[PDB]
């Protein structure tokens, strides 16, 4: 409406600073995601051998069968949260369809409200998570302090046990029990994510 | 005049609300800077990626317009080499574990070194300890242990 | 966009990597502390004498 | 102002209008021929301008937000389709 | 039209103020998550209940 626009022009620059605040929020969200996930400089990958001292990381390492290289637990977490599509893939094309059931997103888009897509897609977040997991498994804490230095996983867990104040012979004489307890804990994480919805 | 008063009052309240939100953000940043001054400068920090990237050694404060600048002095390992490792050493039916460091091998002889720098030493009863026998630890190798 | 250079560390169950030298690095971290202090008079802003 | 399309809404015979959540008319009954017409707003969206600095170049790129690449008119020959 | 403009402007300003407060809370949570990624995943932490 041209008359409403000509009357709204007399109210100053409320709209411009409103848009500036929303733009600052939109940039801040991408900055938050980048400063959380993009913490590693190189994309590490797991070697094709899958033995790590008896510890089983099959549920957190990515599965190459799916088009989105996500793990099993990541797929469970993505399936549990009922995220709306938020008008990403051409919302005006979908709102032009002759359907009697009108959506709320179509009313939001027709009344001037738009949702912008994030800078990092979910595949890139999964790649960053995979690189962090590969570096943590195959190098320990060295990859966060320079170049990644390889070490067997049993020796790394002995270093962690020495860090918490336990002698490494406790690990080396109880390695299979600790591996079985870790695998049972991962299976309990599976069952609690598949069962509990809260 | 009532119309102009209402408009200018709304503009002033908008400015005050934006200033309050920015004051909350600046207070959070100043609390982080105070924590970094107390931990990076007044001591040595073991927190990873707090007080710079790498193993933290020192920190220096510098003043700046509306802020502070920390010069973080850190230690970075440079030139890595491959060695053959083992969890323990089997000797006389006894399993020897290192006190501090790691067993390494350069192909023929086995030494004990520290983890963050390559300084090999002769494996001795002073720098190792004995716990159990040789049929429990997976990956144990055979070597003699020197006795002074 | 590119997330980074692809790397593959040579992991095995009897190989370790140990550094033989070092570097001393000095980095810079900049933090705001305070901002500009402002004061507003309503009677002169809204009305002006 | 808008686009009028044929409808399959089940209007009762005493109903002449259809309203939205934001209290605007979605469907109308034509007075001469008793037909139901859906009303939709015409195509629109945001325009963003991607540029380097003006001390570098005066070349720009235009991003039309949330609309497909086949509906934007009614270098610059390099049309690309993002999300 | 002036009455409708004033009402809709007030509603829009209320929405953007609530969005700014929620963005500040989300930024605080993201700072906590980045600190936990730096200190839990990239190293070993001695802090109790961290
Ligand atoms: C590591 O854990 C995975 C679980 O994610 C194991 O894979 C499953 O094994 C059971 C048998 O107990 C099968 O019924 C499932 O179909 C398997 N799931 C797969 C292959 O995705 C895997 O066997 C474990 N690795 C070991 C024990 O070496
Ligand atoms: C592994 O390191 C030992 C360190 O003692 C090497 O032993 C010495 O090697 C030098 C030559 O580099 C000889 O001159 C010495 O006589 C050796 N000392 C002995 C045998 O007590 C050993 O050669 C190294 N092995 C490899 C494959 O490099
Ligand atoms: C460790 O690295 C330093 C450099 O950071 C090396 O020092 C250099 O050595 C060469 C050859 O002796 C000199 O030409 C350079 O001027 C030195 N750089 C300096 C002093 O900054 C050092 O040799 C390395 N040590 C080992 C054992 O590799
Ligand atoms: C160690 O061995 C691996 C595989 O044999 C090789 O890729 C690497 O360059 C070697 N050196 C270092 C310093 O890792
Ligand atoms: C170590 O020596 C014992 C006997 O002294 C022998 O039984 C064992 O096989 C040896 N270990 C290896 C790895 O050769
Ligand atoms: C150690 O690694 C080798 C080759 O990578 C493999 O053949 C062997 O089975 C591994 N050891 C164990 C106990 O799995
Ligand atoms: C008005 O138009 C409708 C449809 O065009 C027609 O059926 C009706 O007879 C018309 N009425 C008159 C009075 O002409
Ligand atoms: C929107 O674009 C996609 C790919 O660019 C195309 O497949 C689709 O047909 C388009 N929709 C139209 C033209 O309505």
């Amino acid at each position: 409406s041209t008359e409403c626009s000509n009357l709204l022009l007399q109210y100053g620059s409320f709209c411009t600073q409103l848009k500036r605040a929303l733009t600052g929020i939109a940039v801040e969200q991408d900055k938050n995601t980048q400063e959380v996930f993009a913490q590693v400089k190189q994309i590490y990958k797991t070697p094709p051998i899958k033995y790590f001292g008896g510890f089983n990381f099959s549920q957190i390492l990515p599965d190459p069968s799916k088009p989105s290289k996500r793990s099993f637990i990541e797929d469970l977490l993505f399936n549990k949260v009922t995220l709306a599509d938020a008008g990403f893939i051409k919302q005006y094309g979908d709102c032009l369809g002759d359907i009697a059931a009108r959506d709320l997103i179509c009313a939001q888009k027709f009344n001037g409200l738009t949702v912008l897509p994030p800078l990092l897609t979910d595949e890139m977040i999964a790649q960053y998570t995979s690189a962090l997991l590969a570096g943590t498994i195959t190098s320990g804490w060295t990859f966060g302090a320079g170049a990644a230095l390889q070490i067997p996983f049993a020796m790394q867990m002995a270093y962690r046990f020495n860090g918490i104040g336990v002698t490494q012979n406790v690990l080396y004489e109880n390695q299979k029990l600790i591996a079985n307890q870790f695998n049972s804990a991962i299976g309990k994480i599976q069952d609690s994510l598949s069962s509990t919805a809260s | 005049i009532d119309r102009l008063i209402t408009g200018r009052l709304q503009s002033l309240q908008t400015y005050v609300t934006q200033q309050l939100i920015r004051a909350a953000e600046i207070r959070a940043s100043a609390n982080l800077a105070a924590t970094k001054m107390s931990e990076c400068v007044l001591g040595q920090s073991k927190r990873v990626d707090f007080c710079g990237k790498g193993y933290h050694l020192m920190s220096f404060p510098q003043s700046a317009p509306h802020g502070v600048v920390f010069l973080h002095v850190t230690y970075v390992p440079a030139q890595e080499k491959n060695f053959t490792t083992a969890p323990a050493i089997c000797h006389d039916g006894k399993a020897h574990f290192p006190r501090e460091g790691v067993f390494v091998s350069n192909g023929t002889h086995w030494f004990v070194t520290q983890r963050n720098f390559y300084e090999p030493q002769i494996i001795t009863t002073d720098n190792t300890f004995v716990s159990g026998n040789c049929d429990v630890v997976i990956g144990i190798v055979n070597n003699t242990v020197y006795d002074p | 966009m590119s997330l980074g250079a692809e790397n593959s560390v040579a992991y095995s169950n009897n190989s370790i990597a140990i550094p033989t030298n070092f570097t001393i690095s000095v980095t810079t971290e900049i933090l705001p502390v305070s901002m500009t202090k402002t004061s507003v008079d309503c009677t002169m802003y809204i009305c002006g004498d | 102002t808008g686009v009028l399309t044929e409808s399959n809404k089940k209007f009762l015979p005493f109903q002449q209008f259809g309203r939205d959540i934001a209290d605007t008319t979605d469907a109308v009954r034509d007075p001469q021929t008793l037909e139901i017409l859906d009303i939709t707003p015409c195509s629109f969206g945001g325009v963003s301008v991607i540029t380097p600095g003006t001390n570098t170049s005066n070349q720009v790129a235009v991003l039309y937000q949330g609309v497909n690449c086949t509906e934007v008119p009614v270098t610059g020959s390099n049309v690309f389709q993002t999300r």
